[PDB]
RNA sequence: GUUACGGCGGUCCAUAGCGGCAGGGAAACGCCCGGUCCCAUCCCGAACCCGGAAGCUAAGCCUGCCAGCGCCGAUGAUACUACCCAUCCGGGUGGAAAAGUAGGACACCGCCGAACAC
RNA sequence: UUUCUUGCCGGAGGUAGAGCUACUGGAUGGCCGAUGGGCCCCACAGGGUUACUGACGUCAGCCAAACUCCGAAUGCCGGU
RNA sequence: UUGCCUCCUAAAAUGUAACGGAGGCGCCCAAAGGUUCCCUCAACCUGGACGGCAAUCAGGUGUUGAGUGUAAGUGCACAA
C-alpha cells in the first residue's frame, strides 16, 4: 500500500440472520452491517 | 483455366531458360508421365490443350496430374507500338519448362492408351517430350 | 530368408573428382562412395553396365558384393544419382552391410 | 495474533485435507491460493467514462484496492473502440487482504446472489482458477442500493497453486466454494 | 505424479535478474585497470567479485559467508557494509583503485547500496 | 502549422535558437533551458 | 500508354569501407549501413546513421558474439 | 587438491538448445514467513526493497542417462562457376555447393569463492 | 615500383546454384473435417450415410528480379 | 516525366542505363528528443456476465511469430 490513496480499510463487524458474528476487514466507514442470506442461512450452502 | 489467383508481381522478368530441371523431374504421383526434354514457356492455353486431349483419349477412368503450373506472366506491349512508354501488361501465363521436367502424369489400366493419351499430349505442347515411366 | 548379394567388381579410383567422374562415365565406370559402420570413405567406380543390370535386376534395395581389388565386401545402395535426361546411373552411395547388423 | 479466518482454516486444516486427500509428496506441493484478481470490463467506456468511474468506485469499495484502470490493448473498430481508451478496471488482492475478501465473498454476497443454486464447477477453470462472471453489483451487501447505479457485474478469477482441476477443485471445495456439482 | 504448469517465481526471478544483468553488462565491463564490481544478493547473503572482462578472471572478492562478515553482527545491510569494507581492503591491496560497480541486475538501495557506500568510505574510486 | 520559432533567453533577450514547435499541439510561447553564451550557464529561452 | 516507375534514390555507397586486416587510423569509417548488419565490436562504435568507425587505431578483424557479425579494431603492436 | 557447489565470463554462442527418465542441499543457491523500517505497485510486499531461518529440495540451479524434436554434418556425386578448347553441340583444368546420406551431439574452456581435505 | 601479374593469407558479400516444413507469395493426396448446408428426429432437445466449402492447419513429393534456412565460382579491399 | 528517399533491375564490394518493374517524400518532435530504470509482443484453452472472431487484462497456457510515427528496405527481442 503506498498511501491513503486506497480506500479506509478497518475491522468490521457483520451479524448475520445465524447470529454467527463475523469479523472481517472491509473498507465499511461505520464498522458493522448485518446480512439476512449468509452462508449459514442460504438453502444450497446450509443443505438445501 | 490455369490463372494464378494472386500473383505478387504482374510483370516480371522473363523466366530463365537455363539448365536442365533440378526439380519435378520424375513421375512422383501417376504411373507414366510426360517429360520435357526441351527449354520452353508452357503456356496455360497449351496445358489446357494437353489435358483435354488426355482426357478426352482416356476417356472415362485414370487419373491426370498437371505438375507445371502457367505461374509466370509474359507481358505483350499493345499492337502496333513502339519501343518505350513503360512494360506492357501481362498477356499470358506460363510455366517455365527446361528439359527433364516431368510436365504432366498418368495413371490408366491400359499401358496403350495411357501412352496415346501421352502422345496426344506432346503433340499439343511446343517442345519435345517422351513418355517417361515410373519404373526404373 | 535372404538375397544373394549380387557380385560387382569395384575398383579404387585414382583420381577422384569432376574430371575423373567424367571420364569414368564415359569409360562406362560409375563412380561410387562406399561409406557407414566402416568409418573412413571409399571411392570406387563400379562397371556402369553390370551395376545398372543388378540394380534392374534385383531392384533399388540390394546386396552387393563389391569386390574391391579382390575383397569381398557386402553394401547396399542408398542413394542413385540418375540424370533425369541420360538416365544413366550418375553416381551410387554404397552402405557398407556388416555381416551381422540391420539398417 | 492476527490471521483472517479463511487463512486460518486453511493453513490448520485444509493443508492436512489437501495432503490426505492426494497424497501430495510435499508441503510445497500442497497447493495454496494465490492472487484473487478482480476484473470488470465496462464496455461502454467508449460512450462514457464516467461508467468507467463508477465502476473504480464500485471496485474500491467492494474489493479496498484502488483499482487500475486497464486501458484497451489496441483499436477496434466494430466496437467502436481506441487504442488507449480506458475499457476495464482491475484489482489484485493478494495475502490477508484476498483471504478475507474471499472470506467476505463467501459467506455473504455469494449467499446474497438473487435465486442461486451453487456455483459452476463445470465451467472451474482448474489450471488458471475460477473465473465466474456476476450479473449485477448490488449483490455485494458492501456497496448500497442506495448507492448503486447500475448493473455492473464482475469476473472474479481465484488463481491457486493448483496443479490440475481435479487438485483445483478440491482446494476450493474446502475453501468453502458452493458448487453445483451434480 | 506433479506437473509444475507455471514456470516458479524462484526461475522468474533468476531469468529476470540474468536479463536486467544482461543489460547493464551491456554498458559495463570492467578493464584490469577498472575492474568491474560485481554484486550478487541473495536473501541469505551479498558477495561481490571484482572480475575483469578482459581475461575473465576475478581480481579480488569478498561475501558475507566469511566468518569475519558473520561475526559482525546487526543485519543484512551491515553485513553488506562490512563486505563493502572487505572488498575495498582486498582492491586496494591488490592495485585496484578505480572500478566500475555492477548492480547484478538488482535495483539500487538496500544491500547493494550500502556494500556500494561502504566500498566508497573504504577507498574505491569506484 | 509548424513555424520556425526563435527562442530568445529571458536574461539578455539574446534571440539564440530556432526551432519548430507546433503552433497547434503548442500555442503557448515554448520555454525551455537553454545557455546563452554570453551569459554562461542555462537560462530559460521564450519564444520571440 | 505512361509508366508510373521511373524514380529511384541516388545510390549511398555503402558496405564495408575497411575490410579485415586493413590498419586504420582513430577515427576512420569501417562500415556504412542502414541499419546494424554489423554490430560495433572492441574499439569500434556506432554513428547517427549506424556508420561504424575506428574507436582506435589498428587492424580491422570481422568476427561474431552471440550471433551478430561484428567489426572489432585489434591493436598493432609497434614494432 | 575432491565435489551430484555457487557466482563471473568466454565459444566464430544450439555439437551448447527443447523435451523425457532417475538424484541431492553440507557451505551455498533457491524457494519460503512476515512488512516494523530504506524502498515499491499506473491496484496488489505479486515484483522491487527490507528483517528471519519456521519449513522444503516440490520447483529454479546442478548431476547421470536417453538421439525423441530441434542443432551440427561430412566424404563422394551433382548443380553452378573462373579461365581455356570448341564453327551451333559440348569438353578440359582449378574452385565447388544447396539438398540428401554416413554420422556427430543430451556441450567444451577459463577465473574466483564455498564444504571437506591439505 | 608505390603500378601490374602470380602464389599465399585476412576479409565482407547474398549473384549463379539450390531450398523453402526457414520466411513472404502461386500447388496432389488421407487426417481431422472443425465454421457450416440438405438429409437430419423436422424440436432449436441428440446424434451420424455426411461423394459438399471441406478451413488454421496435421502428415507425406513440386516454383520467384523485387523469397531466403543456405550459397559458391569470379570479382573487389587489404597484407605478404 | 524532371528534385529527394527505398527496393529490385544491378551480373554476392562501390557504381551502373531505359518513357524498366514498384512505392514513398516536400512531413510528424516539446514528446515520438535526452537520460535512468523497468518490461516483453503474437497464437489457444483448463474458463469466464450480458462478452460474438475480436473488448476483459482472461497469463491460465504458449518462445521471441507483433510493433517500429510514416514508403521501402537494412536493422531492432540484448532490444531500436
Amino acid at each position: 500500500m503506498k498511501t491513503g490513496i486506497h480506500p479506509e480499510y478497518v475491522d468490521t463487524t457483520v451479524q448475520c440472520g445465524c447470529g454467527h458474528s463475523f469479523t472481517t476487514r472491509s473498507t465499511k466507514q461505520s464498522g458493522t452491517i448485518v446480512v439476512e442470506v449468509c452462508s449459514q442461512c442460504h438453502p444450497f450452502y446450509t443443505g438445501k | 483455366m490455369l490463372i494464378p489467383r494472386k500473383v505478387k508481381h504482374r510483370k516480371q522478368h522473363h523466366p530463365e531458360q537455363r539448365g536442365i530441371a533440378s526439380g519435378g523431374t520424375s513421375v512422383s504421383f501417376g504411373d507414366y508421365g510426360i517429360q520435357a526434354l526441351e527449354h520452353a514457356y508452357i503456356t496455360n492455353r497449351q496445358i489446357e490443350s494437353a489435358r483435354i486431349a488426355i482426357n478426352r483419349h482416356i476417356k472415362r477412368g485414370g487419373k491426370v496430374w498437371i505438375n507445371i503450373f502457367p505461374d509466370r506472366p509474359l507481358t505483350k506491349k499493345p499492337a502496333e507500338t513502339r519501343m518505350g512508354s513503360g512494360k506492357g501488361s501481362p498477356e499470358w501465363w506460363v510455366a517455365n519448362v527446361k528439359p527433364g521436367r516431368v510436365l504432366f502424369e498418368l495413371s490408366y489400366p491400359d499401358e496403350k492408351t495411357a501412352r496415346d493419351a501421352l502422345t496426344r499430349a506432346i503433340h499439343k505442347l511446343p517442345i519435345k517430350a517422351r513418355i517417361v515411366t515410373r519404373e526404373e | 530368408t535372404a538375397n544373394i548379394p549380387n557380385k560387382l567388381t569395384a575398383n579404387v579410383r585414382t583420381r577422384t573428382g569432376k574430371g575423373a567422374s567424367r571420364q569414368a562415365r564415359r569409360d562406362g565406370k560409375v563412380p561410387a562412395v562406399l561409406y557407414g559402420h566402416g568409418t573412413d570413405p571409399q571411392h570406387l567406380e563400379l562397371n556402369a553396365r553390370d551395376f545398372a543390370a543388378v540394380l534392374r535386376s534385383h531392384g533399388t534395395n540390394a546386396i552387393l558384393t563389391l569386390d574391391i581389388e579382390g575383397t569381398e565386401q557386402l553394401a547396399l545402395t542408398k542413394a542413385l544419382d540418375v540424370h533425369p535426361i541420360r538416365r544413366n546411373i550418375q553416381h551410387a552411395d554404397l552402405l557398407v552391410v556388416q555381416r551381422g547388423e540391420k539398417v | 495474533k492476527a490471521l483472517p479466518r479463511l487463512k486460518q482454516r486453511y493453513r490448520e486444516e485444509i493443508r492436512e485435507a489437501l495432503q490426505q486427500e492426494f497424497n501430495y509428496a510435499n508441503v510445497m506441493q500442497i497447493p495454496g491460493v494465490v492472487k484473487v484478481v478482480v476484473n470488470m470490463g465496462v464496455g461502454d467506456a467508449a460512450r462514457d467514462a464516467k461508467l468507467i468511474n463508477g465502476a473504480i468506485n464500485d471496485l474500491a469499495l467492494i474489493t479496498g484496492q484502488k483499482p487500475e484502470v486497464r486501458r484497451a490493448r489496441k483499436s477496434i473498430a466494430q466496437f467502436k473502440l481506441r487504442e488507449g481508451m480506458p475499457i476495464g478496471a482491475r484489482v489484485t488482492l493478494r495475502g490477508d487482504r484476498m483471504w478475507e475478501f474471499l472470506d467476505r465473498l463467501i459467506s455473504i454476497a455469494l449467499p446474497r446472489i438473487r435465486d442461486f443454486r451453487g456455483l459452476s464447477p463445470k465451467q472451474f477453470d482448474g489450471t488458471g482458477n475460477y473465473t465466474f462472471g456476476l450479473n449485477e453489483q448490488s449483490m455485494f451487501h458492501e456497496i448500497d442500493v442506495d448507492s448503486i447505479d447500475r448493473p455492473r457485474g464482475m469476473d472474479i478469477t481465484v488463481v491457486t497453486t493448483a496443479t490440475n482441476d481435479a487438485e483445483g477443485r478440491a482446494l476450493l471445495r474446502a475453501l468453502g466454494f458452493p458448487f453445483k456439482e451434480n | 505424479a506433479h506437473k509444475p504448469v507455471g514456470q516458479n517465481i524462484s526461475e522468474v526471478r533468476r531469468n529476470a535478474r540474468l536479463r536486467r544483468h544482461a543489460r547493464l553488462r551491456k554498458k559495463v565491463a570492467g578493464t584490469a585497470e577498472v575492474p568491474r564490481l560485481v554484486v550478487n544478493r541473495s536473501a541469505r547473503h551479498i558477495h561481490v567479485q571484482l572480475v575483469n572482462d578482459l581475461n575473465g578472471t576475478t581480481l579480488a572478492a569478498a561475501s558475507s559467508i566469511e566468518a569475519d562478515v558473520r561475526a559482525i553482527d546487526g543485519d543484512k545491510k551491515a553485513h553488506s557494509v562490512r563486505v563493502g569494507q572487505l572488498i575495498a581492503e582486498r582492491a586496494k591491496a591488490a592495485g585496484v583503485e578505480t572500478v566500475v560497480f555492477d548492480r547484478g541486475g538488482y535495483t539500487y538501495g538496500g544491500r547493494i547500496a550500502a556494500l556500494a557506500d561502504a566500498a566508497r568510505e573504504a577507498g574505491l574510486k569506484f | 502549422v509548424r513555424p520556425k520559432i526563435t527562442l530568445a533567453c529571458e536574461v539578455c533577450k539574446h534571440r539564440n535558437y530556432i526551432t519548430k514547435k507546433n503552433r497547434r499541439n503548442d500555442p503557448d510561447r515554448l520555454e525551455i533551458k537553454k545557455f546563452c553564451p554570453n551569459c554562461g550557464t542555462h537560462q530559460p529561452h521564450k519564444e520571440s | 500508354s505512361s509508366s508510373r516507375n521511373g524514380r529511384d534514390s541516388a545510390a549511398q555507397r555503402l558496405g564495408v569501407k575497411r575490410f579485415g586486416g586493413q590498419v586504420v587510423k582513430a577515427g576512420e569509417i569501417l562500415v556504412r549501413q542502414r541499419g546494424t548488419h554489423f554490430h560495433p565490436g572492441v574499439n569500434v562504435g556506432r554513428g547517427g546513421d549506424d556508420t561504424l568507425f575506428a574507436l582506435a587505431p589498428g587492424a580491422v578483424e570481422f568476427g561474431a558474439k552471440r550471433g551478430r557479425k561484428t567489426v572489432n579494431i585489434v591493436p598493432v603492436a609497434r614494432p
